[PDB]
């Protein structure tokens, strides 16, 4: 089962900020997985409307 | 009515907002009930089964459109009909379709965006999902602009078992699905030989306007479908009807009865009293780099700069600032002397703590002083984290207007979430001009529903979130209601320095209930109800007062000599006066000091030459 | 070439100027080899037997057309396409064909305007003239506007119906006379309602542009035959392209990369050089009160005034002044302390003698010095009387600049003829920015064609006109040449007060021989030869100079007490300093000033304290 | 009987300033006759064009 994910690698460690990165393989580009209560690109802002 | 529900968008890219049916809520919160998305279009990690109704209404798109790593069959955006591509993906995209199957080849078979007939700006790509199909004829170059066709990146590899075919009742098997109405409809590459532009039939009687964006359904300028570039009331204009003409006939100008305003892309009557107004007509957020604002008869103007041209300072997010988060220890020295944000304040964790990623080294919480100069903020306020050796928010005693320009989210002007400060401290606050107000999660932070805010704001339709702080019945617990002086209209701390409006008198700034009238060093008066102290050389009487006034003469007598209605320490003895004189004033009995006698210009204690020794 | 050759156009309606042949010899002059009249069309008085076929040419009137009390055949005026109608006729029309009969029908006969399709403005009236055939079927909503067909009178009622009834091959039996071609060929009653402006047949795939006023050849706006509004290079716009744009994006303003200046009816990329440059770039004349003129870098503007601003004065012809031909004795308190006149300035004979007709008085000759403090004057200056007993132009004595915006007969800016004076007397005047000077007429006038004008003009293009004032001999006998002091270059006068140049050393405004260096009464210096007063602290040196320059710097020896470098009356005594310390200074020996002791706060008669009185 | 021309009523002497007047009948409007050297709807202002 191809994997689409795989631990991020050691050079966007601690790019993500309230979330744990991740690298989906597929498109050679990282995501973070905010928390409950954040948005954001790289998980910088808080949802305020929540 | 003639206001199509509008949305934000989301600008997430490839991040997951939880799990997989909390993301689908995020989703559904920001994009159910729309129109015309303002922003960007995100479809994300929608995984099977999920009833994606919701998007059967949305009809523009100021942005890009991302669909990212779906699972689900059919996305029901078969209402699109422009993407206005305002900004790119990838820097180059104004539509991505990537990668729309789990791990094992299945998901996202159809996509029936029938009616996408234009894409303003920006290339499209498609690539890596191997099970969207029927859309593998679609002529492309009738839909993108004619510029990008050289930046368009597609890939078409459908091996997942096969799918059903689209009658040839569509021009050469160019289908969006699979069916009669799901077939294009091309407007730019079958028209007639006499229209640059868009058309609706293969003759010269139909091409549509010039204007017109994605299609007319009539020969006019008030029959587009989609605007292209403004929109004078139901009218695709190219610019806004300007306020003065020319007159060719006797080179000069006029006022226009039908001249309205650029407000953005739509031509209004009045630009919104927070924006500044040029002399053309145009609702500009800040204008030109010589220009200053300066409040006019109840708007705002901005006119030109004489001798010292001030420096402006650009906000984050904007010029020089374009891709940085918060104000990071890289980038604090720009703001050294700055008197008015020409921008928004970001404040983020990441200031303090220090990023890794993109080579920032921490800050020093010392630094964070530097902003006690920031007298306004064009656009909004968003605090996310303070140094917590700090109480309140030192470093904007001196923040006297938000603007309300730029917002977070589109909504809110002034945000703080998530401190550790124990009373809010902006005692120097006047207006929020325009946006809402969110005060929540601040684990002990009394003061925030004290105030009266509904008197800082200026705008109808402004409201308040101040909830999750510290309970209000734990702050009357530990004794921390603000100070007995402050009227009962609000209270930004603890200290009588910190009210909203002395009840009494105010020395200085801060609040008294009564100014020293009788004893006491400091014999002022409660002119304007301020306690204004006078010339420390007048009499102090224990009886009646001291003075009604700064100046030397209301006292009612002197502790010194006295020249006429206005008394000093000692009378002339060697002063300037008229003609190029030096005017000396001998004393009497009385301390009633009179002129000397024109002849000596040493000493004077005797009437006239009685003091004039050799 | 890229631009068609003008004409100028009469304004006199119903004069004729002269007897029939001076009167058709004055109009040939004018209307011949040319395809565009800026002004107005008249043909008045053209009696049988004289040929107009001169008039095939013209192509459009920017004015309205009058043809009245002809009696030739036939006024080919074929080549005639558009009558703007800016003036009108009697108020009301542009185009008027009234009384073509001379008193025994022999009238005008055949008025083949075949290529006349639109009049922009204004109604049509033909009356009375009888032998015009066949002009009386021509349908006149297809060429009139659809808003001024309420105000058409037009009668035909030709008793000699001899004359050829017109083919059937062309519509609804409206035809101009004879042949194939004199056909009106329709170009706005038979366009499909899918079209907005005008046709060129009948199928919606021949609509005409917005802009194209008489018909187009193609479907663009690059097509039209001639422009409605405005003209881009070859491009009938509505609108020059404004210099800014608006970003609907950022909300800002970007310039233009084809932004243009509208000059009058032509986009131009730059104004001429004595136009003031708006803000919103387009050429003006004169801008708003609120307004006033200013010049930098060579070019001109004209920005906010700091409050209430100063008078301008309106010259005669423009605005209020549209009754009045001259500076009449009504009119005169109008200019009190007009130091500008933004028009023009018309001195007629009738304004000394005494208008009977429009009820006003003889002015005063002594009132004309109000025009005293006149000193420039944006239009142009036509001056045809005086009271003649003043043998010079007493009154425009400061009178500096004359811009020339406004001509006379469109050629001419400075014009004094049929005068009884002397000398001119404009001894101030230092450029004429623009247009051509006339000075014919004067019988007893000689110090005029002493004046080198190519130095006044200062832009190219300009031609001088001074014929018939004076032999040469006729007042060179009298010694009537200017004085021996005006140096080589020119001369206004007979007096030194009047040279425009000035040799070996000039008193302001007035030539000397020599400089008072070495005596004299006032001591003085050369540079450029001109000479300033020395500084009245400088010694009168008997000997060699005095001083090199304005300041007490370049004395040679100062008159009294020398304070460093400067040359003093009296050593300063009360003169603010550093520190709010004052200033006391003593004459020593030499008679230099040298500063009192900290403590002489009185002065000081001597150095430190064994100085002042103690 | 040759009749488009008359003489100018004693409303509009002195109307013409370098010319006679002639008030034309059919329109009811007079009509200077210019001297030789002189413009205008009025006689009034001289031609500086040749």
């Amino acid at each position: 089962v191809v994997s689409h994910f795989n631990d991020c690698p050691d050079s966007h460690t601690q790019f993500c900020f309230h979330g744990t990165c991740r690298f989906l393989v597929q498109e050679d580009k990282p995501a973070c997985v905010c928390h409950s209560g954040y948005v954001g690109a790289r998980c910088e802002h808080a949802d305020l409307l929540a | 009515l003639e206001e199509k529900k509008v949305c934000q968008g989301t600008s997430n890219k490839l991040t997951q907002l939880g799990t997989f049916e909390d993301h689908f809520l995020s989703l559904q919160r920001m994009f159910n009930n729309c129109e015309v998305v303002l922003g960007n279009l995100e479809i994300t990690y929608v995984q099977r089964n999920y009833d994606l109704s919701f998007l059967k209404t949305i009809q523009e798109v100021a942005g890009y459109v991302l669909i990212a790593l779906n699972t689900v069959e059919r996305i029901p955006l078969e209402n699109l009909q422009i993407i206005r591509g305002n900004m790119y993906y990838e820097n180059s995209y104004a539509l991505a379709v990537l990668s729309n199957y789990d791990a094992n080849k299945t998901g996202l078979k159809e996509l029936p965006m029938r009616n996408l007939q234009e894409i303003l700006h920006g290339a499209v790509r498609f690539s890596n999902n191997p099970a969207l199909c029927n859309v593998e004829s679609i002529q492309w170059r009738d839909i993108v602009s004619s510029d990008f066709l050289s930046n368009m990146s597609m890939d078409f590899q459908n091996h997942l078992g096969s799918c059903q075919k689209c009658d040839p009742s569509c021009p050469n098997g160019s289908c969006w699905g699979a069916g009669e109405e799901n077939c294009q409809k091309l407007t730019k590459i079958i028209c007639a030989q006499q229209c640059s532009g868009r058309c609706r039939g293969k003759s010269p009687s139909d091409c549509c306007h010039n204007q017109c964006a994605a299609g007319c359904t009539g020969p006019r300028e008030s029959d587009c479908l989609v605007c292209r570039k403004f929109r004078n009331e139901a009218t695709c204009k190219d610019t806004c009807p300007p306020l003065m003409l020319y007159n060719p006939t006797t080179y000069q100008m006029d006022v226009n009865p039908e001249g309205k305003y650029s407000f953005g892309a739509t031509c209004v009557k009045k630009c919104p009293r927070n924006y500044v107004v040029t002399d053309h007509g145009s609702c500009v957020r800040a204008c030109g780099a010589d220009s200053y604002e300066m409040e006019e008869d109840g708007v705002r103007k901005c006119k030109k700069c004489e001798g010292p041209c001030r420096k402006v300072c650009n906000g984050i997010g904007i010029g020089e600032f374009k891709d940085s988060l918060s104000i990071n220890a890289t980038n604090i020295k720009h703001f050294k002397n700055c008197t008015s944000i020409s921008g928004d304040l970001h404040i983020l964790p990441v200031a303090f703590r220090g990023d890794s990623f993109t080579h920032t080294p921490p800050l020093d919480p010392q630094e964070l002083d530097i902003l006690k100069t920031v007298k306004e903020i064009t656009g909004f306020l968003l605090i996310q984290a303070w140094p917590e050796n700090r109480t309140d928010l030192h470093a904007f005693e001196n923040l006297e207007i938000i603007r309300g320009r730029t917002k977070q989210h589109g909504q809110f002007s002034l945000a703080v979430v998530s401190l550790n400060i124990t009373s809010l401290g902006l005692r120097s606050l006047k207006e929020i001009s325009d946006g809402d107000v969110i005060i929540s999660g601040n684990k002990n932070l009394c003061y925030a529903n004290t105030i009266n805010w509904k008197k800082l704001f200026g705008t109808s339709g402004q409201k308040t979130k101040i909830i999750s702080n510290r309970g209000e019945n734990s702050c009357k617990a530990t004794g921390q209601v603000c100070h007995a002086l402050c009227s009962p209209e609000g209270c930004w701390g603890p200290e009588p320095r910190d009210c909203v409006s002395c009840r009494n008198v105010s020395r200085g700034r801060e609040c008294v209930d009564k100014c020293n009238l009788l004893e006491g060093e400091p014999r002022e008066f409660v002119e304007n109800s301020e306690c204004i102290q006078c010339h420390p050389e007048c009499l102090p009487q224990a009886m009646n007062i001291t003075c009604t006034g700064r100046g030397p003469d209301n006292c009612i007598q002197c502790a010194h000599y006295i020249d006429g209605p206005h008394c000093v320490k000692t009378c002339p003895a060697g002063v300037m006066g008229e003609n190029n004189t030096l005017v000396w004033k001998y004393a009497d009995a009385g301390h009633v000091c009179h002129l000397c006698h024109p002849n000596c210009t040493y000493g004077c204690t005797g009437p006239g030459l009685e003091g004039c020794p050799t």
